[PDB]
């Protein structure tokens, strides 16, 4: 196997175990976990533990978004580089490496004879990491938890077009209710859960007063209510999405469902756009390019 | 280069994640706990295999009906020294095999921990799997030990042919 392939494997088994130790913290605290969310529940309308079990399962079937912009990048040159990378593939990088540190507890993770390959190091002058060995493919890709079904996405403010993942990539994420890198997050580990226990989520996600409020979003879809979300809903940072770390790769377009296209937010025109939707979905016999 | 999709189920501690990353790194990687799902492409003889890692869609079989129409092949790993859930096994291969979405993709079995000394050999995994009572359906079954690496390529063999 080449070198770098396997500096690429190991960087994913180190993200394999990040997500493994946040997996065990929730199944540490299940029982505290699920007496806050029946709490939360009780407090805000009846029968919790099956509100509390319709909130998970639409945690649960959302869809998982990435928000582009198709207008300062080129969505071809995005498609044919065959994989979507994070922002280690920039003195930008620093904060997130401190952020992913201290918000997944990545210390502890330092015996794992994986830990070379997903530890920076520190960075150098140039805001690269000092360590030969780190690889991109050990910090996770961001996306959103789109339970409401934005208009543009889960987070808009990356851009208007987006790509709906397939739903079995939710099963490597963990989720938190604040962008990690945002205040109201707090660097607070216990704020993030996983694919197998969004009751913590429940009992983390905001309840604000004014805004945008998941919580009664959230309890209002459970019980079946149409109505159409907040105009604030995945359109700022902190609270206003569901922040989701995938934790692997996202190749294109194996783990695609759908690219939503933004019409009016492209450096390409209507024929053109309608043109590459016509070619790229005809040569992958599904209707996975969709415009809008 | 041609691809073939792989779907690698079966009962938890069958030996699946040691198995790809012994396929693709050709090491014995730590075991970590598969939350959800690993997912490794393999070169061999001319081909690349796609081959998903699934920890378990027990809870979770809507989330993997969407690449069931173009999984190519089925593989199931068993603990053949765990006398006491090779038909929890058994019910669990039916379960996959039940799915109509897959019913064009071949079958291989890896009969896992040969190494073991109290270890069934592959005879009688395909009795107490009930592979001779399958109908309609490519299937073959191959002894393997995950950690030395016999029999995975005679598997890999196999699908090559299925091809
Ligand atoms: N003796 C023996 N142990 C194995 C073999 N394959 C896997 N194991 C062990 O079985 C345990 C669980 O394996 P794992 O890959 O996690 O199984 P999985 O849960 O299906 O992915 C690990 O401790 C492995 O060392 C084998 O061929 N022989
Ligand atoms: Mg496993």
């Amino acid at each position: 196997p080449s070198n770098e392939e396997r500096k690429k494997v190991y960087g994913r088994l180190f993200g394999k175990q990040v997500l493994a130790h946040i997996h065990s913290r929730c199944q540490r605290d299940a029982d505290i976990i699920r007496e806050k969310a029946l709490r939360r529940i009780s407090r805000e309308c009846i029968d919790c533990a099956l509100l509390l079990n319709k909130m998970v399962d639409i945690l649960q079937n959302a869809r998982l978004t990435i928000n582009f912009n198709a207008a300062k990048i080129d969505f071809v040159s995005l498609l044919k580089n065959k994989e979507y990378l994070n922002s280690y593939a920039p003195a930008y990088n620093v904060g997130r490496d401190s952020v992913e540190t201290k918000a997944f507890e990545l210390e502890k993770l330092a015996d794992s004879p994986y830990a070379p390959y997903g530890q920076t190091g520190g960075f150098s002058v140039a805001y690269t990491p000092n360590s030969r060995t780190f690889s991109t493919t050990s910090r996770p890709i961001y996306a959103a938890l789109d339970f409401l079904n934005g208009e543009n996405g889960g987070a808009s403010a990356y851009g208007k077009s987006f790509f709906e993942l397939n739903d079995n990539v939710k099963t490597n994420c963990t989720f938190s209710p604040f962008d990690i890198y945002g205040h109201r997050f707090g660097l607070d580990t216990s704020k993030l859960s996983t694919f197998w226990h969004m009751e913590n989520l429940i009992a983390s996600c905001q309840n604000d007063f004014f805004g945008y409020n998941c919580f009664k979003s959230l309890v209002k879809m459970a019980k079946d209510e149409k109505f159409l979300a907040h105009s604030n809903y995945g359109k700022g940072y902190e609270g206003n999405y569901i922040e989701a770390h995938i934790h692997g790769d996202v190749c294109l377009f194996r783990d695609i469902k759908h690219v939503y296209l933004s019409l009016q937010e492209n450096s390409y025109s209507k024929s053109q756009l309608y043109d590459y939707a016509k070619q790229i979905n005809q040569a992958l016999n599904r209707d996975c390019i969709i415009l809008y | 280069r041609p691809e073939m999709r792989i779907l690698m189920v079966g009962l938890d501690a069958a030996g699946k994640t040691t198995i790809l990353y012994k396929l693709k790194l050709g090491e014995i990687v730590t075991t970590i706990p598969t939350i959800g799902f690993n997912v490794e492409t393999v070169e061999y003889k001319n081909i690349s295999f796609t081959v998903w890692d699934v920890g378990g869609l027990d809870k979770i079989r809507p989330l993997w009906r969407h690449y069931f129409q173009n999984t190519q092949g089925l593989i199931f790993v068993v603990d053949s020294n765990d006398r006491e859930r090779v038909n929890e096994a058994r019910e669990e291969l039916m379960r996959m095999l039940a799915e109509d979405e897959l019913r064009d993709a071949v079958l291989l079995v890896f009969a896992n921990k040969q190494d073991l000394p109290n270890a069934m050999n592959a005879a009688e995994i395909t009795d107490k799997l009930g592979l001779h009572s399958l109908r309609h359906r490519n299937w073959y079954i191959q002894a393997t030990c995950a950690t030395s690496g016999d029999g995975l390529y005679e598997g890999l063999d196999w699908l090559s042919n299925q091809l």
